[PDB]
């Protein structure tokens, strides 16, 4: 089916169409029926779930039947899978939310060692590696790390994380000098 | 006869010299309400009806929007993206009730049994010629000023195991609610309602007894608005042309079971700039006028959504709902149904 990654504190739209018609009903729910967003004729309602102040839709865009879930901000909890009720149908799409953070300090020096951490929700297991600066690239698990840091082991740290091929990339910036 | 669809017209008692806004476009758009309203009973008939699909509802919308457009004119309206300013002149606002009345060739059946949902055969079937007035009141979360239940209070819904779906709570009682916006007054924006603690609390606690029956084996609370919009958050309606946003969280908190003052006190703020409901928009006004701005209204309605949820946990949950306003007029057109002879 269809599969959509996001980056914490990101924003993503995840879209969702009435077969080619006008401004009608339409509703979004999590897996576990808990009801986000939807609307009442001009107006936009929002149930009570977790996501509340974050979820919003394109309103404009109603008169064309299309009534995007827009996720601001996402956290990794937001993984779920959500369907949008319109006119008959329900349109299933699974959000996957990752993080990759640097569980070190700032500023790190000399042989310490860097540890990269992988957040993911727990429909998760995705394949994560970095490139350093020097291009030496590290695979692992959900927390791949260095044996012992250098000096030119500092600036841009590239990392992909590969889920349903399909990626998503985060750019960090470590600084030993 | 048989079921139809058909352009309906109007009536009220609007009078002509009045400057008041619903009198002015009924007069044109209207015919007088007839003094004599024939009722005819037929007995040995029995009739499907379904308030969700009413086609009645509909015309009274349009209606209900050419109202509003050609009488409440914005400083400032933003619609398909294109914005544009008129004259936004303060404006002289009371809904009066207007009646929808069928034309030769058709006639209007009216169920009257007194336990009737809005769906399902109906065994008390009388024929009119028009629905009993109707106060056009827009708001969300309290139906203002309808008629009341004769029986027992009723919950309607298109299906009540969709949580999507509202639920319209039909009371037979009223409460009687006062909001106003005091002259000094401070912030001119400012303003409260008041509501009898003894008579909401019986309220709730019947609507929570009706509840229980649709839902056995579970515990009914109610709570805040779950958000969105601040039309759809607060119980929001039009009181002499100025918009009020009333904040509802000290009506629907716990649970309400048989057995500060005795009056609950809700914030209100006014607003100039709002979201439309008669189309997807915003819409701009003047501040409000001088002196009290009050509104004494009968609180005859509820309109609630139900969380639901796969949860395993088994209390269900009730909150104010309301914003398409199709089922404001569904609340009072429920018992007719247009008919070719
Ligand atoms: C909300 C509610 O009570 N709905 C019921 C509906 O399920 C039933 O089909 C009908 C039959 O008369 O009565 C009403
Ligand atoms: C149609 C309707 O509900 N009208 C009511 C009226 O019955 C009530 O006496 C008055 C003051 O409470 O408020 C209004
Ligand atoms: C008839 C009246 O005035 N109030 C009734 C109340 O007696 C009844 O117990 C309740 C049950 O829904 O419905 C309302
Ligand atoms: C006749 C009808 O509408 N039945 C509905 C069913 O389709 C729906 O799956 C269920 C949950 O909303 O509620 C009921
Ligand atoms: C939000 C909700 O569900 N219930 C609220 C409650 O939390 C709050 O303390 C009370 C104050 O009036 O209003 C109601
Ligand atoms: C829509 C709105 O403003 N709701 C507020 C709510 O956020 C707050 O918790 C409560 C306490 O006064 O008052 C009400
Ligand atoms: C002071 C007061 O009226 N408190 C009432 C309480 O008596 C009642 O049992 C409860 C549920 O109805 O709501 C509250
Ligand atoms: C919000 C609203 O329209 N409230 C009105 C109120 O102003 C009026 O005085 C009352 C009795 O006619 O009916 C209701």
């Amino acid at each position: 089916k269809k599969v959509v990654l996001g980056k914490k504190g990101d924003t993503v739209e995840l879209t969702c169409t009435a077969s080619q018609k006008k401004s009608i009903q339409f509703h979004w729910k999590n897996s576990n029926q808990i009801k986000i967003l939807g609307n009442q004729g001009s107006f936009l309602t929002k149930g009570p779930s977790k996501l509340n102040d974050r979820a919003d839709s394109r309103r404009s865009l109603w008169d064309q039947g299309n009534f995007p879930l827009i996720i601001k901000n996402l956290k990794i909890e937001d993984s779920d899978t959500y369907i949008c009720e319109v006119e008959d149908q329900k349109e299933e799409v699974q959000l996957l939310v990752f993080g990759l953070t640097a569980n070190s300090d700032t500023h790190l020096l000399q042989g310490q060692s860097l540890t990269l951490t992988l957040e993911s929700p727990p429909g998760s297991s995705p394949s994560v590696q970095c490139r350093s600066p020097r291009g030496k690239n590290i695979q692992g698990g959900k927390t791949l790390s260095v044996s012992q840091l250098e000096l030119q082991d500092s600036g841009t740290w590239t990392c992909t994380v590969l889920q349903n091929q399909k990626k998503v990339e985060f750019k960090i910036d470590i600084v030993v000098l | 006869w048989k079921g139809a669809t058909t352009t309906l017209f109007c009536a009220s008692d609007a009078k002509a010299y009045e400057t008041e806004v619903h009198n002015v476009w009924a007069t044109h758009a209207c015919v007088p309400a007839d003094p004599n309203p024939q009722e005819m009973v037929l007995e040995n008939v029995t009739e499907n009806f379904n308030m969700w699909k009413n086609d009645m509802v509909n015309q009274m919308q349009e209606d209900v929007i050419s109202l509003w457009d050609q009488s409440l004119k914005p400083c400032v309206k933003l619609t398909g993206g294109s914005a544009i300013t008129q004259a936004c002149p303060k404006v002289t606002f009371d809904p009066i009730p207007i009646h929808y009345c069928t034309p030769a060739g058709y006639a209007i059946l009216k169920c009257n049994d007194k336990i009737f949902n809005g769906t399902g055969p109906c065994h008390n079937v009388s024929t009119v010629q028009c629905t009993h007035g109707i106060k056009p009141v827009v708001s969300t979360q309290l139906l203002l000023n309808g008629s009341l239940a004769e029986g027992e209070i009723i919950i309607r819904s298109e299906n009540l195991t969709n949580n999507v779906k509202t639920i319209i709570v039909h009371l037979n009682q009223s409460v009687e609610i006062v909001c106003t916006r005091p002259g000094n007054g401070g912030d001119i924006r400012q303003a409260h309602c008041n509501i009898s603690e003894d008579k909401w609390n019986e309220t709730l606690q019947r609507v929570s007894k009706k509840l229980a029956e649709h839902f056995q084996n579970k515990t009914i609370k109610f709570a805040s608005s779950s958000g969105g919009d601040l039309e759809v958050t607060t119980h929001s309606f039009n009181c002499r042309g100025e918009f009020f946003y009333c904040n509802t969280s000290g009506l629907f908190n716990g649970a309400y079971t048989p057995n500060s003052s005795s009056i609950i006190t809700i914030p209100c703020r006014i607003k100039q700039i709002i979201n439309m409901w008669q189309e997807v928009g915003r819409a701009m006004y003047a501040p409000p006028i001088k002196g009290n701005i009050t509104c004494k209204s009968n609180i005859t309605g509820l309109l609630l959504v139900r969380d639901g949820g796969t949860e395993p946990n088994d209390t269900e949950t009730f909150r104010p709902g309301g914003g398409d306003m199709r089922n404001n007029w569904r609340s009072e057109l429920y018992k007719y149904k247009v008919v070719e002879i």
